[PDB]
């Protein structure tokens, strides 16, 4: 499950 | 970093990002925060990117070592503990910056929601490695920060706002991975996606790209969870 | 690392490699070297992999910053200087381990050639950033180490030996990139490749794979240089 | 121009 990336 | 100018710290954080020197980036942004002035939108992103990369590397290492430890002298446990302590120190540092004094001075929705999402995230990382008499308290600290951020974002931001979408994405990951609430995770991701879809007509081409990119991440999670 | 057992340092270096924690890996191997015992073949590889990854990251960062600096306040230069100083410190640390006392106790061709190749490599990295009254002395220090290693490897190792091949590969890169001797670089790479090709018939299937892998790197360089 | 990798 992926969380948000910064860029 | 007390002797370096705030503007120089910011400029060097941007250079460190280009050089993929994220530990340096984080130290420069920590110095910038400790100058005591509020952070601009761009500066908040630099702070967040820096620490997310640092702790992201530590989390990856901790998972490798925890896996070896579970398959299995004291060495593997000792080294996993060292990495774990270093990770906790970074999380505590970020949480300390939020508490002294970023959050209390953040009045606009865009800054306050962003910092509270950060607070939820770094308690979530603490919860990932927690196993003692305080895993429950750490989880509740993460939940409370995310919940306050959700409440503000629902009142103050449109459903396509990228900060609102990324907060909902990470809170859904919190529900699924930390809180053992997969139904809450799926419900949140699906309601977030649907309400954003219905607001896309209001957006410019560039804002449309920003929002649909994060909606795809919500969809990817739903596909994995269902 | 004086209070940790040598075997525990080695075990933790292997764990750090699995976790891609190369700074930790290098500190563990530095501690193992400082126990004062000679290093086994495997242990020499751990030492080399650890520091090659650490300095490899620093070199990549230095090149990003040097490029920005050349395109262009004092910030870019200041930060390139900080990275440069950190890189030089790592090179000096490795060179200090070789000099105290790895090389003087290395009597077998496989260990002595390996350490001298290392010595040439870390002076080469120092030469990459050198610009003062000592770039020439640093280049000669790299050349002398590589030359001593070549002389031993030609006398004591077969032409397909992977240490002999990787030494010749890096010495050819030294000639091309540092010493401004591209003809010497091409000649060395081509003679090394041809003499290895003629010795492949002697090898087992696994040694054949080890050697042909490095021969391909020599060929790749020749293709780039011609 | 590539130098030798460790692994
Ligand atoms: C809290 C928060 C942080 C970052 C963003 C954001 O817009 N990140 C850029 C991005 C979005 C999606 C994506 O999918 C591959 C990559 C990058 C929003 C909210
Ligand atoms: C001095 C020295 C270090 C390492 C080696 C070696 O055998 N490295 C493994 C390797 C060889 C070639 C390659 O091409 C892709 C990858 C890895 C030899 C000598
Ligand atoms: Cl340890
Ligand atoms: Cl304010
Ligand atoms: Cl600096
Ligand atoms: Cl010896
Ligand atoms: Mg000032
Ligand atoms: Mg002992």
């Amino acid at each position: 499950a992926g969380s948000i990336p910064g860029r | 970093m007390g002797s370096m100018e705030r503007a120089s710290l910011i400029q060097k954080a941007k250079l460190a990002e280009q050089a993929e020197r994220y530990e340096d980036m984080a130290a420069f942004m920590k110095g910038a925060v400790e100058k005591g002035e509020e952070l601009s939108c761009e500066e908040r992103n630099l702070l967040s990117v820096a620490y997310k990369n640092v702790v992201g590397g530590q989390r990856a290492a901790w998972r490798v070592l925890s896996s070896i430890e579970q398959k299995s002298g004291p060495e593997v446990r000792e080294y996993r503990e060292k990495v774990e302590t270093e990770l906790q120190g970074v999380c505590d540092t970020v949480l300390g910056l939020l508490d002294s004094h970023l959050i209390k001075e953040a009045g606009d929705a865009e800054s306050r929601v962003f910092y509270l999402k950060m607070k939820g995230d770094y308690y979530r990382y603490l919860a990932e490695v927690a196993t003692g008499d305080d895993k429950k308290r750490i989880i509740d600290s993460a939940r409370s920060a995310y919940q306050e951020a959700m409440d503000i974002s629902k009142k103050e931001m449109p459903p396509t706002n990228p900060i609102r979408l990324g907060l909902a994405l990470n809170f859904s990951v919190f529900h699924y991975e930390i809180a053992n609430s997969p139904e809450e995770a799926i419900s949140l991701a699906k309601t977030t996606f649907d309400e954003a879809m219905a607001d896309l007509h209001t957006l410019s081409e560039d804002s449309y790209k920003d929002s649909t990119l994060i909606m795809q991440l919500l969809r990817d999670n739903l596909t994995l969870w269902t």
